[PDB]
């Protein structure tokens, strides 16, 4: 039900 | 399954260059693409590779910034609203869908914040 935590771009 | 992507080109439209629409282009986009929580904007959300069965449920005007950047530089868009109103429809389907405090929705909301301060200087119609 949801994308996950999510790491940054450069 | 996903659905097919939003149409980019469209030959048989009108073409029009305007202040308004370079800067869309040349600061809007580029400032929020080069950002570094732009990734998971970039392009069509897979519902199928991120596993999200009910994703079109729920968002039925899919948009992402892969094809407000491709529309842009292929004239699809007539009115700046037009691709504002694209923008914007990007940040609400993440609003509803995901649950508020998600890393994506704070993504979106930083991104949103910073989409708010550069449209604040769009040329006048």
């Amino acid at each position: 039900s949801g994308k996950g935590k999510k790491k940054r771009g450069y | 399954m996903n659905p097919p992507p939003p149409e980019t080109s469209n030959p048989n439209k009108p073409k029009r260059q305007t202040n308004q629409l370079q800067y869309l282009l040349r600061v809007v986009l580029k400032t929020l693409w080069k950002h570094q929580f732009a990734w998971p904007f970039q392009q069509p959300v897979d519902a199928v590779k991120l596993n999200l069965p009910d994703y079109y449920k729920i968002i039925k005007t899919p948009m992402d910034m892969g094809t407000i950047k491709k529309r842009l530089e292929n004239n699809y868009y007539w009115n700046a609203q037009e691709c504002i109103q694209d923008f914007n429809t990007m940040f609400t389907n993440c609003y509803i869908y995901n649950k508020p405090g998600d890393d994506i929705v704070l993504m979106a909301e930083a991104l949103e914040k910073l989409f708010l301060q550069k449209i604040n200087e769009l040329p006048t119609e």
